[PDB]
């Protein structure tokens, strides 16, 4: 069923024809207790 | 035997590192409070959170005399 | 010799 | 060369006579012994990581920023933040 | 049965010689140390037991 | 002639994915 669903149609074939170890604290601020995290 | 007190980090700090680092504590204040059970209006002091400043004293609800 | 050492160890 | 001696003898019981059997494995050299009996420190309990976007139990970690996340929306937000941060940094 | 917490051999003088191999096993109820016959050292390495492994040892 | 190659690829792939 997965293979039937995800078979490539012809048009897609025709069209066809940075890592670094960061930390969560470095990018995103911590959230105060009792508050919904938002990002 | 002694009472069991709750605490995190009993299973080690390392395993609970991410949870503690994800959050930050709310601010507490040494603040004066009005006790409406008192008739004089004297202000004593509390350790309370900042958002709770100025809220009605909860222990004042106990105050009611025998008729 | 051997027996005494066996007992000492035991 | 290295030899491992398996030795089992009668030994007298303590509080024919009362006897019992006892075994005395023996090793020739310290190298073979430490090979056969490595004193391994117990493994550390893992960090129970949490998603910094939604604060849910972490299910994944992004290969690029090495930051765990728990949903596709978290992944999109994290990658947008990473591109903005790499632009600001250089 | 339990999770392995230690595998320290007990050295001795022969009347390196070992007279016991101590295994510490942990379950949700608690922890126990066993004073096993040294010959069990073969089976421990055969099973490749290390700290943090759940094992079981039959009495017989 | 890449069109014919794509047609052949698509036909074979559709035949191969069709059967359970």
């Amino acid at each position: 069923e997965l293979l039937s669903k995800k078979k490539i149609p012809r048009k897609l074939m025709e069209e066809i024809s940075a890592a670094a170890k960061l930390k969560a604290s470095r990018l995103f601020q911590p959230v105060q207790y009792g508050q919904k995290p938002e990002g | 035997a002694p009472p069991l007190l709750p605490s995190d980090t009993g299973q080690g700090y390392r395993t609970v590192k991410a949870k503690l680092g994800s959050k930050k504590v709310r601010p507490w204040k040494w603040m004066p409070f009005t006790n409406p059970a008192r008739k004089d209006g004297a202000m004593f002091f509390h350790w309370r959170r900042a958002a709770e400043e100025g809220k009605d004293y909860p222990f004042a609800r106990f105050n009611k005399t025998v008729q | 010799a051997v027996m005494t050492a066996v007992r000492a160890w035991e | 060369g290295p030899i491992i001696t398996y030795h089992s003898v009668t030994v007298p019981l303590v509080g024919p006579p009362a006897r019992c059997s006892r075994t005395f494995i023996t090793f020739s050299d310290d190298a073979t012994f430490e090979e056969w009996f490595p004193q391994g420190r117990p493994p550390k309990v893992p960090v129970r990581e949490v998603c910094p976007v939604t604060h849910r139990p972490a299910l994944y970690r992004d290969p690029v920023t090495d930051i765990p996340y728990a949903t596709a929306r978290a992944f999109k937000i994290i990658r947008e933040a990473y591109k903005k941060y790499i632009t600001a940094h250089g | 049965e339990g999770e392995v917490t230690e595998l320290t051999p007990c050295e001795t003088e022969n009347p390196k010689t070992i007279s016991h191999v101590i295994i510490g096993l942990k379950t949700a109820k608690g922890t126990k140390q066993l004073k096993l016959d040294p010959s069990i050292f073969e089976s421990l390495q055969k099973e490749r037991v290390e700290a943090g492994d759940v094992i079981y040892i039959e009495a017989n | 002639l890449l069109k014919e190659r794509l047609d052949q690829i698509y036909l074979v792939n559709e035949r191969r994915c069709s059967q359970a």
